[PDB]
């Protein structure tokens, strides 16, 4: 789990894998797209895949979820939020269990104990 | 016999819901005619599948619809270096073949996968733990010998990984256990007993004031003479916690050339 | 006329509404979200102005 | 970023909002790294159940038919 | 009708309860101050060690033990 | 001067409470619509009420 | 920030400048047009033509103007 | 850099004051090809060629000022 509301990209990057995918902060332009009225703190924004669970939030108290509520601003925002928090809890155990993976670690490539070297 | 129904079309009661994600218009009142004639009408296409008829996705004007791609960053130049941010514009911008390349799976998530182990070799597997819990481990030697020789090389490398990473998950359970099991020196000498009857709703803002000015009318009705007063008694306070502050140590990042420590970073610039 | 007669007056002010953070704070505050601050909080600016390279103390 | 729900429920941002400061926004994140051990290490002590129960042994003879869907091709 | 019997084991009587007391468990959790601190959590942390407490042993080498049929992730 | 309501503190004593009271209402900034006020600002007047999302009715139902 | 938008929408007013040039420049225009027609009757469908044709170009710059200010108001 | 940003915006916002005073040199520039045309409708695609060739001298100034405008919006 993040414990914070930044992180760094190359500590979620492979060191000895091909890099296909970034684990990016919140696209704050998706929540000027909104054209109705709403109340947004800017302490809110930050912290991962929050942002666009409170704009699906927005967006199913303004309109439902039938007929008006599938408009593209709405959708990329429940499918943002949806797929945030499915690539945060994948990363987040990839993090648990395979830390070596990561760029940042020691282990992903272990530096050896001066005993190993022969001097 | 009659064809079966998924549950979405009792929700709309209908295959023809006319769904367009273009909010112009002349798309729109289309839509709305069209789904009002969709009974009697020859050129109606379904969007709500059912066992006997496949149906179309969400439609985008004449076009179809998907969502944006999740932003990527990654993406491979051609001619010269772009600069992708996925975060500066709205919606992606198409593909050039001579400015950029994106990344594979426009809509893809992060999974763990397996292989499946030849039939055989799971056949020999079945044999062994059977033969161990009914004669024993000591008499199966025979049994062991056609896992190693009949489960191909491949196979074989992979059950000695998987034994080495449920090894190292094992660990890094127990230690997590370690951690959450460690009594904190707030909590010394404290039980069950000394728990409070309190549920998750006594923390919540009804019970719990947050810790903000405006959460309620709590200082609704402070005044500016109310405040001078409590300036000072703050700074009353602060004529004894001020004598201690902690002293500065050495930047342990000092030299350039040398790998810098990831040090936590200062709230502000 | 002591805003304009004096020198730092002016920095002191641009300093504070070119942080982009104490004013999305400030947005917030209008908006009804408002707290207590720490001494690290209160120095905010200071440290802008120090990333600069002003040369500021009492950090 | 794992565990999100269970995180953002205990900041309370379900029912409150965050300071708007940084120095006690950033606390109240590494307040709960405590409870996330604890609620991660109690739902690793499920008990087992017969995996035979909703889903079919695919190791089983009886599967080795590897038989094909048979079509209509309109 | 063969693997009906399977459900009348006691095992799946011992895994409903398990995941109702997590359920009462975790109802009874609760916040106890806005401090930001870990101590704003002070009871319940005693609350889920209980828990723990009452399916593993914690004076053990490895109190998680490992079996092909447990939880990893 | 304080108001009380059914949203309690989370303190033992009440001089920590007090003392957690003079701390908000020290950070205080009053800012009045109406002219001849110590504390008056057309613009950027603060609001004393803070905003919740919670679904609504229409999301509920 | 907060500023900056409010310049924006303040710039999208100081689009109604042309807005009054385009009028005062037409005004002008057909002021011509008719001591121009008097002068030259037997050519009132050429001078006529010419007259519509200035004004469009006229249009231009408003047209110009509010895109300008519709733009910097969203950009 | 918010704050220059705002009278960046506010300057791009100037560049509509030649927008109008292209409008007012056209009208006046169509109303003189009118006139003059009636006087001596002899020479009328002269005359109308001119007309045009000196509007593209008004545009001119035009594209300048939303040029130089993006530009500091920008530089
Ligand atoms: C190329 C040539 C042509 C171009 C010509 C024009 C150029 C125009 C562009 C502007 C140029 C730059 C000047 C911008 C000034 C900022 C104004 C502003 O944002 O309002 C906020 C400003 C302050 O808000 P507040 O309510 O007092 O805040 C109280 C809170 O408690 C505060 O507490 P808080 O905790 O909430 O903090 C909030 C935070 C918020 O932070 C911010 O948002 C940043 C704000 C941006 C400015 C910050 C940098 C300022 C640095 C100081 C240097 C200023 C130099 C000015 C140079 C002028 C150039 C000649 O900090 C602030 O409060 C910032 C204070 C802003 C003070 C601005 C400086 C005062 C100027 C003093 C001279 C006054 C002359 C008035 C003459 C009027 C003639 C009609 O509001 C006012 O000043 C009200 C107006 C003045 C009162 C009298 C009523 C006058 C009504 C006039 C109506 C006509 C309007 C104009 C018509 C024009 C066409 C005819």
């Amino acid at each position: 789990t993040i414990f914070a509301e930044t992180w760094e990209a190359s500590e979620y990057q492979y060191r000895n894998k091909a890099n296909l995918k970034t684990l990016p902060v919140n696209h704050l332009g998706k929540l000027a797209e909104l054209k109705f009225d709403f109340v947004e703190y800017k302490a809110h924004q930050l912290i991962a895949c929050h942002l666009y669970e409170r704009m699906t939030i927005h967006c199913m108290n303004q309109y439902g979820l039938f007929k008006d509520f599938y408009r593209p601003e709405c959708l990329d925002a429940q499918y943002y939020f949806k797929t945030c928090v499915e690539l945060n809890a994948a990363y987040g155990i990839q993090k648990k269990f395979f830390p070596e993976h990561f760029v940042g670690s020691p282990y992903a490539r272990p530096v050896p104990q001066f005993q190993q070297l022969g001097l | 016999k009659a064809p079966g129904q998924i549950y979405a079309y009792d929700i709309h009661n209908t295959h023809y819901p006319y769904v367009n994600i273009k909010q112009d218009s002349q798309t729109q009142l289309l839509a709305s005619f069209r789904r009002s004639i969709a009974s009697i009408n020859p050129f109606s296409y379904r969007q709500v599948p059912s066992q006997d008829r496949a149906a179309f996705g969400l439609r985008w004007g004449n076009a179809w619809y998907a969502p944006n791609p999740y932003p990527n960053g990654i993406h491979f130049d051609r001619v010269f270096p772009t600069h992708y941010d996925p975060l500066a514009e709205t919606n992606r911008t198409k593909a050039n073949l001579q400015l950029i390349k994106y990344a594979p799976g426009n809509y893809s998530t992060l999974v763990v996968t397996s292989e499946k182990l030849p039939r055989p070799c799971i056949r020999t597997i079945q044999n062994y733990r059977r033969c161990q819990m009914v004669n024993g481990t000591e008499k199966c030697n025979s049994e062991a010998q056609d896992i190693l020789a009949i489960c191909p090389n491949w196979a074989l490398d992979h059950m000695k990984e998987k034994v080495r990473f449920y090894t190292k998950a094992l660990a890094i359970n127990n230690q997590t256990y370690i951690r959450a099991m460690q009594v904190e020196e707030y909590n010394q000498g404290r039980t069950v007993a000394d728990v409070a009857p309190k549920t998750w709703i006594h923390g919540t803002r009804q019970h719990l004031r947050p810790d903000t000015m405006w959460a309620d009318d709590r200082y609704t009705n402070i005044t500016q003479t109310e405040i001078n007063e409590a300036i000072k008694r703050v700074e009353a306070r602060k004529a004894r916690e001020h004598e201690k502050k902690p002293v500065e140590q050495a930047n342990v990042n000092a030299n350039t050339g040398e790998q810098p420590v990831r040090v936590e970073k200062s709230l502000y610039p | 006329m002591a805003f304009l007669s004096g020198s730092a007056t002016y920095d002191q002010l641009a300093d504070y509404a070119s942080y982009n953070h104490a004013m999305d704070v400030n947005q917030d505050q209008q908006a009804g979200l408002d707290s207590w601050m720490s001494e690290k909080d209160k120095n905010m600016v200071k440290y802008y102005q120090r990333s600069l390279g002003k040369k500021v103390e009492g950090i | 970023m794992d565990n999100y729900f269970t995180a953002i429920t205990l900041l309370g941002l379900r029912d409150q909002n965050l300071p708007p400061f940084k120095d006690a926004r950033l606390q109240r994140y590494k307040s709960i790294k405590k409870m996330i051990d604890l609620i991660e290490t109690t739902t690793k002590l499920a008990p087992p159940m017969p995996v035979e129960l909703f889903m079919l042994n695919p190791t089983d003879p009886e599967w080795d038919d590897d038989m094909t869907y048979p079509t209509i091709t309109h | 009708k063969q693997n009906e019997y399977l459900l009348e084991h006691e095992d799946v009587k011992r895994y409903v309860w398990w995941y109702e007391d997590l359920k009462e468990t975790l109802a009874r959790v609760h916040r106890q101050a806005n401090n930001h601190k870990a101590c704003d959590f002070k009871d319940s942390e005693i609350i889920l060690q209980d828990f723990i407490r009452r399916y593993t042993n914690p004076k053990d080498n490895l109190p998680i033990k490992f079996h092909p049929q447990g939880q990893t992730f | 001067p304080v108001k009380e309501g059914q949203a309690k503190l989370w303190f033992s004593t009440k001089e920590e409470a007090d003392a957690y009271d003079d701390k908000m209402i020290s950070n205080i900034e009053l800012k009045s619509q109406d002219y001849e006020d110590e504390n008056f600002s057309p613009v950027f007047n603060r609001k004393t009420q803070e905003y919740f999302l919670e679904p609504s009715e229409k999301f509920k139902s | 920030m907060l500023l900056v938008k409010a310049v924006k929408v303040l710039v999208m007013g100081g689009c109604m400048l042309p807005i009054a040039f385009g009028a005062l420049g037409t005004g002008v225009l057909f002021a011509g047009f008719n001591v121009a027609l008097s002068r030259n009757p037997e050519e009132t469908e050429s001078l006529f033509n010419n007259t519509l044709m200035g004004f469009a170009l006229i249009e231009t710059f408003i047209f110009m103007s509010i895109g300008l200010g519709f733009f910097v108001l969203f950009a």
